[PDB]
């Protein structure tokens, strides 16, 4: 690829995420960016049904 | 959201080797108290845009546990081995939650990657590591709307070297 | 599918106690070559008729496994362990899949099972076992078609008494 | 609400490996008696890549 | 103390065949909060009486458990699964031990039993159930000296018969 | 080589969570009746920090 | 060999501090494949020299798999995650050992640190990384005579670091 | 400590283990020596009693 110039910088997603735990259904959405070759990313999840969610949500941070 | 990772070292990177095909991943958390939390992902890419779609199960979580009194804290950084296996890459971590008060509550990821190329027009990755570190950075409602943040690298061991030329 | 039990003894049966309304279980099984199955249930009553909707995410199966490779034999019959726990019922079994070459492929299974009734309108069953022996009858098609038989009992252990008065 | 004979009606969706699938199941049993018998058939991903016996304790 | 069991429906009986070389057997134990119990055992006749030897040991159980603190009530019985792998015996249960609170603190063993005969001199048993009950009698002197019972019966699934003919 | 009533003799020696112990053991039963009973002394390491149960299976 | 570390980034390193007292330690690694080892270890000062006590107690390994036949390769560094509970030190890490012709084998290890010094002497580190390089330099006999180097390190996740100043 | 110049550069260490695996008992010894903040060192394991091992020896690696 020559030189980091000709890499693109930034990169968006979207996430659906729908799911049962203990029972509780619940369904996300989710939008964010980031640095494909930096490894940096953020994100914004968004509880749509099921919310306030009943557990942590530390148990979807390696899905979302 | 494996395509955002600083792969070092001339390690390959398997998930943007994937693309424009994208790749899918499959999990199971098993956590130290009982619990366990399963999850597909399809990553797609739709013109510029990476899209996921996940399905989650959780079960057997403990009703007085952190997880299911929403008492977690925060995750300590996670190290995963990730290598190859029946033309497949697995992966494995052990992940820690720092509950307030400084308990750890622990947990083991047993992961496989499944790029939609074929193994045949990939180069693999050899065995190595890959750092993750998760920050949710504000709880911004309930509940409800979460904002996280991912650093991660693909690694060797740099601190500990062989003393044969071992990676 | 759970309301299908004879009990025996004068156990409760936690699962006929939960209609109308019906009940709901999820499970993860461990099996002992790294595959997990994932699975959660809602079992509800339709006039005359039991209606079970299921979700499935099963994962890390080895590629050379007598699963991927759809080479198992049968399962034996299983026997899980059933008690309270967080005012709802737990469930353990260890289960052995028959396989080609004299090998038992084994699995662990972790269950909870929840009524729709509140647990103050129960009858609660103390720890007793749950035998369940499955048979395919038949294959009808290749990967497509399958006939099923269960039968199950809800027991304690009659074969070596107590002397103590225990169940 | 239950009697000595009873039918049930089924509906599976999974991904097992990857490989979604689809099923829909009839049977009856006998409640009190504690047996049962089931037809299930696979409407979508067939014929299954993997044993059917990993979904036996599901149906 | 495996030689102490009745078995029912004619399985043979690998312990009793053992005779006069004897058996040995070797176990880990793992409780569902992170204990660990590991032990092997020789079991001889030296003229009229059998003798055992163990070693185990134990580690990782939490400070704050039923364990540690000696807050346990007893063991249900359970039900091991016993089956033929690579020419010895394999067993697993999973086993519950009753504690204050209403809670179960189950375990899972994981067995292999070693006759010193060559296995062609015996005649296996097919894949079986071996139920034991064991039952504190008296702890005579606390922490010191304790009196303990074992029923245990070697059977198949009487509960629940087969439509096919399998044990 | 075997009896309707039948002796039985033992000698443990362990470690659980760095507390050493030994026990010795004398018990009979049945063999074929598959019922034993026996009496366990603790001695060294004597009383025991933790619960007798999880040496029940190892006796 | 935990007296044998480079701890970086300020940590504390309990085994030092735990001198001339010493420490034990105590683990059980759990194979993929069936195997448990499990180990109880003293560690002492004898003078100037470290005197080493160890016990270990193996089962259940497969006979068909790499350790029964002797057919390992070499172990792949390991990151062991090392935290305080009950006034101790718990480690866990994930071992995966490169068998000839590229296969991994992985194991899981629990292990708990010992200070024979009252935690009240002591300071503790907080959650880290402990990384361990283990290089068996020779076979010199069969069977007979090893030897072992090892390299390790106690550090925090640096390659993938903090935006809010957390370790 | 002021400097390195204060600290022990090296270590010796010994070792006893005995052990059962898979039935199988054996016993070893073993010398080494290490440099303690440097966080390398070496030694040499002889099995005295069950040899040769009919195992592999790296199940006893984070034992030795």
């Amino acid at each position: 690829h020559g030189s980091a110039s000709f890499l693109k910088k930034t990169m968006p997603f979207k996430t659906t995420i729908e799911g049962t735990v203990n029972g509780h259904y619940f369904k996300c959405t989710g939008k964010g960016e980031g640095n494909p070759f930096e490894g940096t990313q953020e994100m914004k999840i968004e509880v749509i049904e099921g919310g306030p969610l009943p557990f942590a949500f530390h148990i979807l941070s390696t899905s979302c | 959201s494996k395509t955002f990772i600083k792969y070092v070292s001339g390690i390959p990177d398997y998930f943007k080797q994937s693309f424009p095909e994208g790749f899918t991943w499959e999990r199971t958390t098993t956590y130290e108290d009982g619990g366990f939390l399963t999850a597909h992902q399809d990553t797609s890419l739709d013109g510029d845009c990476l899209v996921y779609k996940v399905k989650i199960l959780g079960n057997n979580f403990p009703a007085d546990g952190p997880v299911m009194q929403n008492k977690a804290g925060r995750w300590e950084p996670a190290t995963e081995i990730v290598y190859e296996v029946d033309g497949v890459l697995r992966g494995q971590s052990l992940m820690a939650l720092k509950c307030p008060g400084g308990r750890h509550l622990t947990c083991h990821l047993h992961t496989t990657y499944r790029s939609k190329k074929p193994a045949s027009a990939l180069k693999m990755p050899g065995f190595h590591f890959e750092d993750h570190r998760i920050e949710i950075m504000e709880e911004v409602e309930k509940g409800k709307c979460y904002k996280q943040y991912e650093a991660a690298v693909g690694r060797y061991c740099d601190a500990a070297p062989s003393k044969l030329g071992h990676n």
